[PDB]
């Protein structure tokens, strides 16, 4: 593929309490060369990253999600997952994903210190409700 | 009945240097020496041979390996060198007879934000023996702890992906790379010259 | 297998303004051997093709989603995909899918001109509301 | 993979009388090998056995879903899918996969008889409204 | 220990003409009158050897190629023909020794709704070798704008199913091929006759 | 130059064997009666050579074959056997000349709740033919009714899961083999001895 793209799947209505593992497929590339992090923006407010991992597979949270949610790893099938726990209803919000690539010479530079990332998809909705 | 160079040099891809393309070229009356009048070729190293050389003499097999790798790891593509593509992705044998072409394909390649579709293979458990090909996918042990199939800290996915820009340098910059081997093995001949 | 089925996925509750991709996966033979079409049917009201695509991959849309929706075709992985953007809330309807094959000596053919289709998908629901 | 691991999809939001395919992705072994296993916990309610088959790819139902459910072996991919058709409000809930292996001198045993699994799934919810 | 033809030619599934199946038949004796006999193939043309001398005969190597293809194109298969399958996915070289064996498969490939099991390679940037086996799936350039992998105008998936349906007409049905192949070589013989 | 055999021996997890790993030994020196110390080896069977002259007798081809197979299958490794394994997975020459190693690998394969990671293929249409390896996962049709690619009833996925768990007896436990063919046929020479 000319471009990388992602797609994030697994967006669900889900009750309080519950559970749910969405997933960020990838193309044009291997994901293993890039860090990827996890965004939310939920009704009204603005964007937030909860969670990124980078190529040396270093994981790092926000404090609102932090011992929640799990950012993972399947590189065979080209994916970044995010298991999110005990959801509560203001985990409602759009889920997006974001990629940029490490080149060779900083293969060991950690992550959420790259907010900024070059390659976005479009999001899977999460519906935290009774 | 000709020989097909053109669809060795003049193709719109190449394969990944870690899932490397052979392809053997039999049953073929070829022409060698109106391929060298390109001299916009950036390598062109011949092994227990001289550039010109090879028209009266024949060998049984003709293969054309090619894949693509960036400009600092050209120098590896040579009997007995070091580096992950030598010992990781292709090596030659010691007593390769044969010849290697490179040259910079930045324009064909590379696009504006990046081409990340080359891949090459960044770690493995051993080196490989002269033209085997590996193509597994297993995740690397790089510590003590078990990877058990998981990635994870120390647990590595072995293969990456090179990110190649046109506003990157040279050592950074896509070069194609064929390999003819001349192997002297007996069978009826197959490849003719000039 | 014996005969070609058609699953769609992708359904989500969503929010107006939002986006979504819903996909269409073939088992039977080869997707890129049929035309592929799109259907909703919002509750209580009868089916509406919206969005098509033939065997030399040219599209057709309705008029209520031209310039939202995008129908695509991958078919290395023997699917459809159907792109919507910014999705109102008189679009929450199920999503059908739906396909017949073109044999050779028509290749040369337009589509939702053809709306009489073989072979239907059970549908994947959309829902956007606030 | 260490342990064999059970993902389900496929959870959405679906109208009364809408149809819907779970699957049961998993991860370890050869599926092939396990008796596989459905359940589903409705809000507030225990969990209850809804389907299952055995090695030999027999299915046994509860008589809630009988006729309208469909349990079913793909292992080309790994999975177990669940067809629900005809559904009705009361079956909103969270579904539920979980295997156990069949050793070889068991392998003519039927399911749901023992009830008993060791390896289960976060499952997916279902909900089912207008 | 004997040579197993009923295998090769009472198999319920075929392979795909672009996935050509190939099986070698070595180390054993085989039975080739019980096979000739049966006058209930459409098709049986023999190139290279006589259809009754191979009781006499023996050989080092014996391939069975198979594979499903419709009516009208069992006429490509042959040496030096073209078309789709010839050119695309089974070609057979000019020095071929052996026979081709097709025979209608309507009653067990066709299905009422239509059967689109069967694949074929449409399109393709050149001809294959002989006995080349191509099952990438690269998207295919038909027109001046590169493709880059995804798929639209001009940029078709290479894949087509043929539709085997019983009311087709004999052109369009489908018809079960098995080439053999006898290989001669310098090496101990294999497979002999009766 | 000299082999180090430890790498068919050493490796972390093995394969599955319907789908047994080969490796060749290109050339190279080889050190035999150092292993053999190993007295840890619950089996160490050698067919048409004898067993303590391997450091005088040298051979053209040298194969190392290895997989994992549980402990009351391990009878099935040896020419001219019958079992889903000898017949179904690997197959043996009755011609065998080379050497059958296997030892017990519980403490390496196993895992508490059980290791469901390793293969094996329990139908098949056919035996294989010696050192054949079928890698194919079509749906077994065990019944009259033809199966059309879907899993049900007389319709059965032919490969399985071995359950390793720490626990189980030894006929239930993992063995790890490793298989040395020593061809001798016309070509280059690879590994001699001390």
């Amino acid at each position: 593929g000319p471009q990388v793209q992602l797609v994030e799947s697994g967006g669900n209505l889900v009750q309080p309490g519950g559970s749910l593992r969405l997933s960020c497929a990838a193309s044009g590339g291997t994901l293993a060369s890039f860090a990827v992090g996890w965004f939310r923006q939920a009704p009204g407010k603005e964007r937030e990253g909860v969670s990124c991992i980078d190529v040396i597979n270093r994981a790092n949270y926000a404090d609102s999600v932090k011992g929640r949610f799990t950012i993972s790893r399947d590189s065979a099938k080209n994916t970044v997952y995010l298991q999110m726990n005990s959801l509560e209803p203001e985990d409602t919000a759009v889920y997006s994903c974001a990629a940029h690539f490490v080149p060779p010479g900083s293969r060991l530079r950690g992550c959420l210190v790259n907010e900024l990332y070059n390659y976005w998809g479009q999001g899977t909705q999460v519906t935290v409700s009774s | 009945n000709l020989c097909p160079f053109g669809e060795v040099f003049n193709a719109t891809r190449f394969a990944s240097v870690y899932a490397w393309n052979r392809k053997r070229i039999s049953n073929c009356v070829a022409d060698y020496s109106v391929l060298y009048n390109s001299a916009s070729f950036s390598t062109f190293k011949c092994y227990g041979v001289s550039p010109t050389k090879l028209n009266d003499l024949c060998f049984t097999n003709v293969y054309a390996d090619s894949f693509v790798i960036r400009g600092d790891e050209v120098r590896q593509i040579a009997p007995g060198q070091t580096g992950k593509i030598a010992d990781y992705n292709y090596k030659l044998p010691d007593d390769f007879t044969g010849c290697v072409i490179a040259w910079n394909s930045n324009n064909l390649d590379s696009k504006v934000g990046g081409n990340y579709n080359y891949r090459y293979r960044l770690f493995r458990k051993s080196n490989l023996k002269p033209f085997e090909r590996d193509i597994s996918t297993e995740i690397y042990q790089a510590g003590s702890k078990p990877c058990n199939g998981v990635e994870g800290f120390n647990c590595y996915f072995p293969l990456q992906s090179y990110g190649f820009q046109p506003t990157n340098g040279v050592g950074y910059q896509p070069y194609r790379v064929v390999v003819l081997s001349f192997e002297l093995l007996h069978a009826p001949a197959t490849v003719c010259g000039p």
